[PDB]
DNA sequence: GCATGATTTACGAC
DNA sequence: GTCGTAAATCATGC
């Protein structure tokens, strides 16, 4: 159960899944490349770039009515 | 732009209980598939998509 | 006290 | 069959 070591992820990372994200309002789903190369960057697995994407997608639709809308992207 | 049932957690005693049955073999027969449902009290789909998963989950953690 | 990452049901692709 | 998921839920960080 890794639940038991997790940690948030650095700031710098958090601002280039984010940045994936949004910009891509249309779809948010990266490919096995992308997620490959988005992973490089951040410093983690591809797995957890899916967990992340997969965790962002389902929090994002929940917010309907909030300042959810950073897509000041760009 | 982008935008069939609610997911049950099961019993300490329904997951263990199957994890018993995965030590022996990773896949089983449809007979004790159905076996497994009468015990663990879950239908016979479940049972099959449980072992689907605890086996990408065997995948997932022995990689590299 | 929620935000957040990882895990657990459940289903459709193929 | 596997593989990518949506989603409820978990465990923890702060």
């Amino acid at each position: 159960d890794a639940r038991r070591k997790r940690r948030n992820f650095s700031k710098q990372a958090s601002e280039i899944l984010n940045e994936y994200f949004y910009s891509h309002l249309s779809n948010p789903y990266p490919s096995e490349e992308a997620k490959e190369e988005l992973a490089r960057k951040c410093g983690i697995t591809v797995s957890q770039v899916s967990n992340w994407f997969g965790n962002k997608r389902i929090r994002y639709k929940k917010n309907i009515g909030k300042a959810q809308e950073e897509a000041n992207l760009y | 732009e982008w935008t069939r049932k609610k997911r049950k957690p099961y019993s300490k005693f329904q997951t263990l209980e199957l994890e018993k049955e995965f030590l022996f073999n990773a896949y089983v027969s449809k007979q004790k598939r159905w076996e497994l449902a009468r015990n663990l009290q879950l239908t016979e789909r479940q049972v099959k998509i449980w072992f689907q998963n605890r086996r990408m989950k065997n995948k997932k953690n022995s990689q590299r």
